[PDB]
């Protein structure tokens, strides 16, 4: 019979706890939630915009709170959080070969910046000057 | 002159005594250019000879090396004791069964390698007609994925591997996008049955830290996303062949 | 023992190795080969050859110019019908590595493009950037997984092979994790293990390049030819021995003294060319043995630097620009700023001359066979009578493939009409390797393996390195004489069976004495100069054909004493003079 | 040793889908997050931009109706997506996590498109 006694060590629920690099994982996928958490409050707001002015206005009264402010400015870090970290991370997707040469990220991640930019400048023209 | 010294700590462990690995504690003496490997070789030598511990090369390039450094994955051919001065710690590499104090079993790592058919597939070129015409611009596709000198601190950075010991792991899918990625290579069909497993690219979930310890700087990581968008167009063209 | 059977056995998966474990198995689709190592074949020696490997492909090249480069890069001392076989078979095994993947660097048009290695005249080494010997191995390994026939015994470390009556019947290895022996039974095997430069204090080898293989030809009476002959590399990193390619002069790089003097024009190889324009044959790209010389000859002037590894010159490359740095020397530069802390476009690099290759080793007939019926040995365990007494640069390489392919279809053939041995003969072969390793285990004595290895080192390397004199070999051969003696007397204080590499490294030493007292041996009585061998004493100093335009054969006996036998060399279109 | 013909995963239809939330989140959450849920309760708007009477003229054009439900629906198939296999790296053991997570996103689509059909 063998000699050799193969020991395993085992993996905890906590390992993302050591390393900050995991951490940093950890906190990116977070993001998920203030960002599912959003998605529901849209739903509130669209369903209390079709209850009529009366049930909007409950709804306006609900986003005063003011802890729903703070909970929506941390969504709003989060989302931030998650528009840097994805822009870095989507251009791997790509191999793309510019004169002999495999080129990215930095062109992509430059893109994609411009195009929010241009976005959220379009989007707040069209929702404040009109 | 007088050369400083450096009190070690390296997990040993011997399965023919030991129930468990344990700690033990050496003094070496070290300079600017002394490396983990010049350290397991004096304490081997002078301390403790049935010290066990992989290596060949002595410069990177053999990838036998492995282990963890104060819980980072690293080779310890290039790992040097002047930067460890406030404490150093040795343990076999991470996610791998442990054999014999720096030895793990690397039969997973062996057995993934092989699974993706690394090698070039339905090219009937033959050496009569010389070789394939291939420019700078196709090798370019894959060339820095064929760095990868299977030295395994990929799989002991991912932490869905050790999650998920049936992963087939970084370095076997950037192998198997390696030759996906080669235009005198024609056999992708061949290898996605693996790449689609949920034990393939899906299991990884993009924590990306092989990419960051990768000593030879092959970005298994975006290999791995490159072949989810694979994955992802064989899937569609299969729910599209009603053939 | 737990035995095995298979069609013929394959000691070694370096590029030799592996090339053959192929051949074997597309020449018999049925065979049974065992391909064993005592590491992961990924990480045998051939995976750090940096600058490429020789193979005529340029339009105004010719089979006869590199011919003739190899003839009198090994001085005359090559088998000539062998390096004809070995010029025509290159081409095809370079393209066959491509077709299997290799990455070879290309022209703008995609076809391979080539430079210049070991002084050559017309450029013929194909490559893989400055990583060659990686993209080699790993797509030779990589290739041989998909044939059935190759079962790989990784990590196995083979002790002896099993010989009766004239003719190979097998090995006994030992299973590393386990701890186990093992019986490998067959008509034919390979040995593919490698060079023999771990007996030296500095050089550019891996861990495991201890001679293993040469060490048990030995013990059965099987010769190795031309050991005297031992490269040096002119530029290593001091202390590590670690390898600065070629390529870093072939680019334009410059060696000079503590006076930022270009010292090479002094000793035959000027005058000084442009820092712009390298020119082959002078300067920095003058002989290889003119360039090692050079440095002792600095040395005794006072020219060296002293640093605390030791006294070096410097390599400098700043002038060669980024772009061109990291285009074509990306790895040279990341050793250099990792073991010597420099950056070849900011610092010169420490360097000094290095032991590097094996020219001598198991003498082979031009099929690669030895004479034990169905034993050969190919790569750099070998002698094909190939390099001479000097090695041209990127032959080694190309030798792997044309020769392992060689080795690999022959030994086939010769498992095939072998017919059966002896079988108690055989049984009581593997019986006597099983005692002979319980009486290593059991021998005490309290020496350390380590210390007898440090002396091994520091003798070869004081009298058996780049210049050579009478009194300085004889002492090496009285040191390693006497460190035989102690090698009885040390003792393996580790008696675990899971990856005990104490033992392992214990075994690996005493084929190191045994293979460096044939090379003590034989260049104590090669009474001239040629290649690689150099002699300081009156009536020595120059190349004698009139006396040993021979090859030298050392033989172990059974009572420790090695003996030499001298051979003729064949000559066929290209005599002496 | 590994399965020599396993089973084709479905992972590529949600991480599809998580693509294309993720992206969506990343370029239009922060100012969505910016004037709903900051801007608005805050006053912090010209005249009557996001009143009752103009958010509704807004939500009730096609355009606003695609918006609306894109707004909502690809976020939420991203996130689910996380915290699904969140509850694999944290370890926690959840019964048919698959039916739950991608269930409550497909629930949640279809009562967003009633209510972008217009309740
Ligand atoms: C740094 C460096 C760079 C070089 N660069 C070049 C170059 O650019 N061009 C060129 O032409 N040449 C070059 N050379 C020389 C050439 O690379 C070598 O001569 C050649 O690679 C040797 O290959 P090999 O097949 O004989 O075996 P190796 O690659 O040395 O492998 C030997 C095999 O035998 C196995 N083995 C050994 N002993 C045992 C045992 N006891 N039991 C079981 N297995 C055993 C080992 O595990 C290994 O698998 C270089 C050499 C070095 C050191
Ligand atoms: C085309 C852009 C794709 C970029 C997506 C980012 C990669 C990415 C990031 C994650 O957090 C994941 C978590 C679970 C499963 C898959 C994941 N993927 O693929
Ligand atoms: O070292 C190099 O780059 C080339 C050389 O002489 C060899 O073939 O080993
Ligand atoms: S990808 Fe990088 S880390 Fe992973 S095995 Fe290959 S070389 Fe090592
Ligand atoms: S760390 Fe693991 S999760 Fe994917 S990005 Fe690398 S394989
Ligand atoms: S000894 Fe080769 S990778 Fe470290
Ligand atoms: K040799």
């Amino acid at each position: 019979t063998t000699k050799r006694k193969p020991y395993v060590r085992p993996m905890t629920s906590t390992w993302w706890k050591k390393l900050p690099f995991y951490r940093f994982y950890m906190l990116r996928e977070g993001t998920a939630v203030p960002a599912v958490w959003f998605s529901i409050e849209l739903i509130f707001g669209l369903f209390a915009l079709k209850n009529g002015p009366e049930a909007w206005a409950g709804f306006v009264d609900f986003l005063q709170n003011p802890v729903i402010v703070i909970i929506n400015l941390i969504t709003l870090a989060a989302a931030l959080l998650h528009t840097k970290t994805w822009f870095e991370l989507a251009p791997k997707a790509a191999n793309i070969i510019v004169k002999d040469e495999k080129m990215g990220p930095e062109p992509i991640i430059k893109s994609l910046w411009a195009v929010t930019v241009v976005a959220t400048i379009v989007i707040l023209f069209v929702a404040l000057y009109w | 002159a007088e050369m400083k010294n450096l009190k070690i700590e390296v997990v040993r462990y011997n399965p023919e005594v030991d129930t468990a690995p344990h700690s033990a504690f050496y003094e070496v003496p070290y300079d600017a250019t002394t490396s983990l490997l010049d350290a397991l070789g004096y304490i081997k030598d002078n301390l403790a000879p049935d010290l066990s511990y992989r290596w060949s090369c002595r410069m990177a390039i053999c990838g036998s090396c492995g282990m963890m450094v104060n819980n980072v994955p690293k080779l310890a051919c290039k790992t040097f004791l002047r930067d460890y001065t406030d404490g150093m710690k040795v343990e076999a590499l991470a996610n791998f069964p442990i054999e014999r104090d720096l030895v793990v079993d690397m039969t997973h790592f062996i057995e993934s390698l092989e699974a993706i058919k690394p090698y070039i597939i339905g090219n009937s070129r033959t050496a009569d007609q010389g070789t394939n015409i291939q420019t700078p611009a196709q090798m370019a596709k894959y060339h820095q994925f064929s760095g990868c000198i299977n030295c395994g601190l990929c799989y002991a950075a991912c932490p869905q591997f050790g999650l998920n010991p049936e992963f087939i792991g970084p370095a076997a899918i950037t192998l198997a996008h390696r030759y996906n990625e080669d235009s005198r290579d024609h056999g992708k069909k061949e290898r996605m049955a693996q790449l689609n497993s949920q034990n393939g690219v899906w299991s990884c979930t993009f924590v990306g830290y092989c990419s960051e310890v990768c000593p030879k700087h092959v970005d298994p990581a975006a290999a791995i996303q490159q072949g989810k968008v694979e994955s992802s167009k064989d899937f569609l063209i299969a729910t599209l062949k009603p053939r | 023992m737990q035995t095995f059977q298979a069609d013929l056995a394959i000691v070694g998966a370096g590029g030799a190795g592996l090339r053959a474990a192929i051949a074997a198995a597309q020449a018999n689709p049925n065979a049974k080969i065992a391909l064993i190592s005592k590491v992961y074949p990924m990480r045998s020696h051939t995976v750090a050859a940096e600058g490429g490997s020789a193979a005529v492909a340029q339009d105004h090249d010719s089979f006869e110019y590199h011919f003739h480069d190899t003839v009198a890069g090994g001085d005359w001392l090559c088998e000539q019908d062998v390096v004809d076989y070995f010029v025509h078979h290159c081409p095809t095994e370079m393209t066959q590595l491509e077709l299997w993947g290799c990455p070879w660097s290309r022209r703008p048009d995609g076809s391979v493009n080539v430079r210049r290695f070991g002084g050559m005249k017309i450029e013929r080494t194909w490559f893989a950037a400055d990583k060659t010997g990686f993209h080699m191995l790993h797509t030779l390994f990589q290739t041989s997984l998909q044939f059935p026939q190759i079962q790989r015994f990784d990590e196995h470390f083979v002790l002896d092979i099993l010989v009766d009556d004239g003719h190979v019947r097998g090995l006994v290895a030992m299973n590393m994790m386990e701890g186990t022996l093992v019986q490998i039974r067959a008509n034919a095997v390979v040995m593919a293990t490698g060079g023999a430069g771990r007996v030296y204090r500095y050089n550019t080898n891996g861990g495991i390049v201890t001679g293993d293989g040469m060490g048990m030809a030995l013990s059965h009476g099987v010769p190795l030819r031309d050991m005297e002959f031992v490269q040096y590399h002119p530029t290593g990193l001091p202390g590590s021995g670690i390898l600065m390619t070629e390529g870093c002069r072939g680019e334009g790089g410059i060696l000079v003294n503590k006076n930022g003097y270009r010292y090479l024009q002094d000793y035959g190889m000027g005058p000084e060319t442009p820092l712009g324009e390298p020119k082959n044959k002078y300067m920095e790209l003058g002989p290889r043995d003119k360039v090692s010389q050079a440095f002792w000859h600095e040395w005794r002037k006072g020219n060296t630097i002293s640093t605390p590894r030791g006294d070096v010159v410097y390599l400098d490359l700043r002038h060669l620009g980024e772009k061109k740095l990291h285009e074509r020397l990306p790895f040279i530069c990341e050793l250099a700023k990792a073991y010597v802390g420099v950056d070849p476009v900011k610092e010169p690099i420490p360097v000094r001359p290095t032991a590097h290759y094996t020219m001598g080793g198991i003498e082979t007939d031009q099929n690669c066979e030895t004479r034990i019926k169905g034993l050969f040995a190919v790569g750099e365990c070998s002698s094909v009578g190939l390099h001479g007494a000097n090695r041209l640069g990127s032959n080694s390489l190309a030798e792997l493939v044309v020769f392992g392919r060689l080795a690999g279809e022959q030994a086939t053939e010769r498992a095939a009409t072998a017919g059966n041995g002896n079988e108690a003969a055989i049984e009581a072969q593997a019986a006597g390797v099983e005692q002979r390793l319980k009486d290593l285990v059991n021998q005490d004595g309290g020496e350390n393996w380590a210390k007898i290895r440090d002396e091994m080192g520091l003798a070869m390397e004081e009298g058996c390195g780049i210049y050579r004199t009478p009194e300085l070999m004889q002492k090496t051969i009285d040191k390693l004489a006497e460190l035989q003696e102690r090698f009885k007397r040390v003792r393996i204080t580790d008696t675990s069976s899971v990856f005990n590499t104490d033992l392992l490294y214990t075994i690996e030493l005493g084929h190191g004495l045994n293979v460096a007292e044939c090379m003590a041996h034989s260049a104590m009585a090669r009474k001239e100069s040629r290649g690689a061998h150099q002699r300081l004493d009156e009536g020595c100093t120059e190349r004698d054909d009139v006396n040993f335009l021979k090859h030298t054969l050392a033989f172990r006996d059974a009572d420790g004493t090695t003996r030499l036998e001298y051979s003729d060399v064949k000559i066929t279109t290209l005599p002496p003079a | 040793m590994i399965n020599p013909n396993p089973k084709r995963s479905d992972e590529p239809v949600f991480w599809g889908l998580f693509g294309a939330g993720g992206m969506w989140s990343a370029i239009i959450a922060p100012v969505m997050i910016l004037l709903v849920g900051i801007l608005l309760p805050l006053g912090l708007f010209p005249g009557d931009a996001l009143s009752y009477e103009r958010v509704l003229a807004f939500a009730q054009s096609f355009i606003g109706r695609v918006f609306l439900f894109l707004m909502i629906v690809l976020p939420l198939w991203c996130g689910l997506h996380r915290m699904h296999h969140a509850m694999h790296d944290l370890k926690i053991h959840v019964p048919a996590g698959k039916w739950v997570f991608y269930g409550l996103a497909a629930i949640l689509t279809v009562v967003t498109l009633i209510g972008v059909v217009t309740i």
